[PDB]
């Protein structure tokens, strides 16, 4: 139904150690599609998807000439944050970016992104009107005020409403066959003694897309939240993700328990039972 | 495709 | 200046046969500032081919990282992950769990 383009960026100095690191990647959903790293061999943006390596080299020289210039930015406004916050220049900092935006089923714009984070605390956002600004200290307020002296809000509207949404539709109609295709969990459920008296029920859910999913354990069709222990759900490194869900129950009593399953790839949610 | 970012901290 | 500690989980791409080649994760999740160590160890000693994701972050800022491997279970190896990051006084192992 409904899908996002995200870009993220990290820049972090290395007093000492030459000028900062700068890595950055952009999804589409859950699917890492591009990647610079200042740090490798000649740095270029490269394709981590099959449906990216399509576009002409017109496109990766303007990506690429983009990562570089906001590397160089990236310096810049590291210093500048030394000065906003009195700090020495001995210390590694951070400076975080992200930008992006929501499409609905029907392709329209649903929200747009433009925040920034400096040590890992929010600095300045766009807020969602794509016209205002929050400001979380009196630094960022410095920021604001130089962004809205020079129309930054407006800059970013245009690009959020028009080629942010176009472009993920191009890359939603070029990659229909993974980004438009979810994959359902596999699921069973395990059985782990504790002692005589008690045992663990796992419930298990494998190799789906994307990562959103519920999983839930019902006694008699009550729900056991308070007494489930979930794990984040973790890549399993090949696009899929996986996540389980545990219950202690008395031992001889797990066929009253049912583990519920619900994903976007499933027709309908799936009910499983420990089976002996 | 990305957003050239033209503006300082 | 915020610091955050890593979450760490250690689990096989594929549910464990022994004898049949699979990979094995150690996935570090919600720590902050992003220098972080990440060994995957066999019997105690540092695999020597690992490859790990590119680092991205969370929607609150917290990084996030995966490290793997190919590896063959058997019953006798014991395989873990050892985690270095400041916020830690000593490195943090964790045992990888077949049932986990």
């Amino acid at each position: 139904g409904s899908h996002s383009m995200r870009y993220f960026h990290t820049s972090v100095s290395r007093p000492g150690r030459g000028e900062p690191r700068f890595i950055t990647v952009g999804y589409v959903d859950d699917t890492l599609f591009v990647r610079f790293d200042s740090d490798a061999a000649s740095p270029r943006e490269e394709p981590r998807a099959p449906w990216i390596e399509q576009e002409g080299p017109e496109y990766w020289d303007r990506e690429t000439q983009i990562c570089k210039a906001k590397a160089q930015t990236d310096r810049e406004d590291l210093r500048t944050l030394l000065r906003y916050y009195n700090q020495s220049e001995a210390g590694s900092h951070t400076l975080q970016n992200m930008y992006g935006c929501d499409v609905g089923p029907d392709g329209r714009l649903l929200r747009g992104y433009h925040q920034d984070a400096y040590d890992g605390k929010d600095y300045i956002a766009l807020n969602e009107d794509l016209s205002s600004w929050t400001a979380a200290d009196t630094a960022a307020q410095i920021t604001q005020r130089k962004w809205e002296a020079a129309r930054v809000a407006e800059q970013l509207r245009a690009y959020l409403e028009g080629e942010c949404v176009e472009w993920l539709r191009r890359y939603l109609e070029n990659g229909k066959e993974t980004l438009q295709r979810a994959d359902p969990p596999k699921t069973h459920v395990t059985h782990h003694p504790i002692s005589d008296h008690e045992a663990t029920l796992r419930c298990w859910a494998l190799g789906f897309y994307p990562a959103e999913i519920t999983l839930t354990w019902q006694r008699d069709g009550e729900d056991q939240t308070q007494d489930t222990e979930l794990v984040e759900t973790r890549p399993a490194g090949d696009r899929t993700f996986q996540k389980w869900a545990a219950v202690v129950v008395p031992s001889g009593e797990e066929q009253r328990y049912t583990c519920h399953v619900q994903h976007e790839g499933l027709p309908k949610p799936l009910t499983l039972r420990w089976e002996p | 495709r990305r957003k050239w970012r033209r503006w300082h901290l | 200046m915020i610091q955050r500690t890593p979450k760490i989980q250690v689990y096989s791409r594929h549910p464990a046969e022994n004898g049949k080649s699979n990979f094995l994760n150690c996935y570090v999740s919600g720590f902050h500032p992003s220098d972080i160590e990440v060994d995957l160890l066999k019997n105690g000693e540092r695999i020597e081919k690992v490859e790990h994701s590119d680092l991205s972050f969370s929607k609150d800022w917290s990084f996030y990282l995966l490290y793997y491997t190919e590896f063959t279970p058997t019953e006798k190896d014991e395989y873990a992950c050892r985690v270095n990051h400041v916020t830690l006084s000593q490195p943090k192992i964790v045992k990888w769990d077949r049932d986990m």
